[PDB]
């Protein structure tokens, strides 16, 4: 649990002078909040006969599978997981400010487009008083940005070297591939039927050091589940538990169509 | 009956204006009129 | 003695039309 | 892992849109209020608070409905012309926004809320219930 | 000195005796039911529990009523029909002595309670409310 | 008995209301028992834009050309004049495009971030944002408001003055504070005025 | 029971359409 400063109400206005008295302003709030964690476990059974006389080992393969599945599922839940028995994904709460672009008409068809105007406008539309805030998107959409052309035919970025290589990160760009990559593969920017999709998420940009948190308590544990083993089988049990939660969904903005 | 324990602390999420004060002229009068 | 502190349930969309400077047409 | 948060903090219907219900708080030491709307409001609404004593006929049933007097805090700017406690819900409260309240001075054994006259048609779209805090027995 | 426990453990109307009402729990992380009898019943009264999902039309409007499933545990040796989450208040139940409960496993956005088939006439004289705890939003 | 401490919370809230109310009053204060806000002073040199036409349907509009003209049209003999505007205007400007597709500023860098100190421009996010909030009212059609404060520029060292007399004072109100209650009182002493509304231009729609 | 592994052979190919930003059309 933890406190949450809601606001600081108005206390003193600018008074007249025929008042030896004064005026009472209402206070703010402290708005206490709570939160919990979430579990993650499972089992499997092997056949001692198959396990022993086998081509080679299967166990360490299963242990590595456990660790990788745990990591990837944790990440995907942190991204999009619901509040029900899981940490609520910040992308799903729909309380982060999410904007969308107007669909450029194509002689009769208002059509989705991630026009470079919209991107540059978004990245520069963020209160700098919150400090710096990094942006995240898929590699495919980034490469799509690198391939934008004018009415003439020249590139819009790095004209004359056939590679944009924009020196990322150094400006707020952190590329991941867990995001829903509005470019389906690389086949969504199609001005014709291939249009990028009514209301699809494009990118994000937030000050994540205070916009979202992840709590970690329990690492992975693996026990030999005695009681399920029958001298013909073996059953292992595992588990780990942790959680996550949004800080305040006003320190980050989201893109859509 | 279980006891939730304290944590997090200081999500504030409150903003202010800029400071357009240094640009204006500064005057330090001792009395109430000038 | 109302003192009626209150909050809502879940808020609602934030889709602000991200309009942007159009093409410069021509003064004239 | 939601705990059985009903055995303590037990809630009871106070005003189901068209009927009040006296609730006994003797077994407890603290109790608040919870207001909810079900539709769109038209004008601000007002409610009067009543309390009840053990009826002489039965020591475990509420008596009559005595109006509750308002107690002023510091920094008070207005007092009800009758001096009796009362509450009011302002206009423009969308019916997805709970409301909380509490009288700091209790008296009697039963509490009740009633829609103040003239402001009872909108009260139909208003629901009120109350939780408690103490054990004391 | 009763704290305003409206905020910090609010509550809502779940079953007035005439119809159910969806009560949102997603904004919270703990919740429970409080039952109350307006009088003595005639027989054991059973209730079905339902949960909903945000309608495709709007993410803040109740959708269909999905039947929450029963979840047993270590000492549960009375697994009932089709493992559905349903409760039953027995007979020999009086006013001024409440009962409480809650579902161990959560799913959905808001919960609702309905008179299971056969208890409707008797359930017409019971009041069910829900108390929350640990709101995070 | 409180779980929290209301005292320091109230002190901070009071100082915050002091600062923010002083700025908002110094900007738009309505004269009476407060410094007259130089925005509402309404004697400060102002200039509207031109009814740009499109689809034979004129619409209020605004171009970087007009902005540069407004900047360079200052009577330099007055002295150096700092300019101020909302950040959304800076976004609108950094997002201007030619008839070809090229950015009018910082072409091929995904941004446009000069140091706004030699550029002689400053941002106040509560200076009335010409855009109806960012973007929503921005431009083209169904947007771009009208006869609205776009930006300001002045020699603020002589355009507006602020007078300071006494900082914040706080004290326990002895009278009325019984053994069951307690009450505190506070105040300060500030003000301001306009020097001469002939040292700066305003850009309006 | 029967694990029923398959290992298809044909392997018949893919058709990524590698689309890219169209030409800048004026907004409005």
């Amino acid at each position: 649990t933890y406190m949450k400063i809601a606001d600081y109400g108005q206390l003193g206005e600018y008074t007249c002078d025929a008042k030896c008295d004064a005026e009472f302003g209402e206070p703010g709030n402290i708005r206490h909040l709570e939160g919990k964690t979430y579990d993650y476990r499972g089992v499997f059974c092997f056949n001692r006969k198959n396990l022993q006389e086998a081509n080679y080992d299967f166990l360490s393969f299963m242990i590595g599978a456990a660790q990788r599945s745990h990591r990837i599922n944790r990440n995907q839940a942190l991204m999009i997981g619901k509040g029900v028995n899981e940490p609520k994904g910040w992308l799903t709460e729909n309380c982060f400010p999410v904007f969308q672009t107007l669909p450029v008409d194509v002689n009769g068809t208002s059509t989705p487009a991630f026009l470079a105007q919209d991107w540059r406008r978004f990245v520069t539309s963020f209160p700098a008083e919150y400090g710096e805030a990094r942006s995240v998107m898929h590699q495919n959409v980034f490469g799509y940005l690198a391939a934008m052309v004018d009415a003439n035919g020249r590139f819009l970025f790095g004209d004359g070297d056939l590679t944009f290589t924009p020196d990322l990160v150094r400006e707020r760009i952190r590329i991941s591939n867990c995001l829903p990559d509005p470019t389906e593969g690389n086949t969504k920017g199609g001005t014709g039927q291939d249009a990028f999709a009514a209301g699809s998420f494009v990118a994000a940009q937030a000050a994540w050091k205070t916009a979202f948190y992840a709590v970690e308590k329990r690492p992975m544990f693996f026990e030999q589940y005695e009681g399920g083993s029958s001298a013909w089988c073996v059953k292992y049990q595992f588990g780990a538990e942790d959680g996550g939660f949004v800080g305040c969904c006003e320190h980050g903005r989201i893109l859509q169509i | 009956f279980f006891t939730p324990q304290v944590l997090a602390l200081e999500v504030d999420c409150n903003i202010e204006c800029a400071s357009l004060l240094d640009l204006y002229g500064q005057i330090e009068v001792s009395r109430s009129t000038f | 003695m109302v003192k009626l502190n209150c909050r809502p349930l879940c808020q609602a969309p934030t889709a602000s039309r991200l309009v942007s400077p159009p093409c410069f047409i021509c003064r004239g | 892992m939601n705990f059985n948060v009903g055995v303590d903090f037990p809630s009871f219907i106070a005003w189901d849109g068209e009927e009040s219900f006296p609730v006994k708080v003797d077994g407890f030491n603290q109790f608040g209020f919870t207001f909810k709307t079900i539709a769109a409001l038209t004008a601000a609404t007002t409610f009067n608070i009543f309390y009840h004593e053990p009826s002489d006929a039965d020591p475990c049933v509420p008596g009559p409905a005595i109006r509750v007097p308002e107690v002023p805090f510091c920094d008070t700017v207005l007092l009800s012309e009758d001096g009796l406690a009362a509450v009011t819900l302002p206009e423009t409260v969308t019916p997805d926004s709970f409301c909380a309240g509490t009288v700091p001075c209790m008296n009697g054994q039963w509490i009740s809320i009633a829609p103040a006259t003239g402001s009872e048609t909108n009260a139909a779209n208003v629901q009120i219930t109350v939780t408690m805090k103490g054990a004391t027995r």
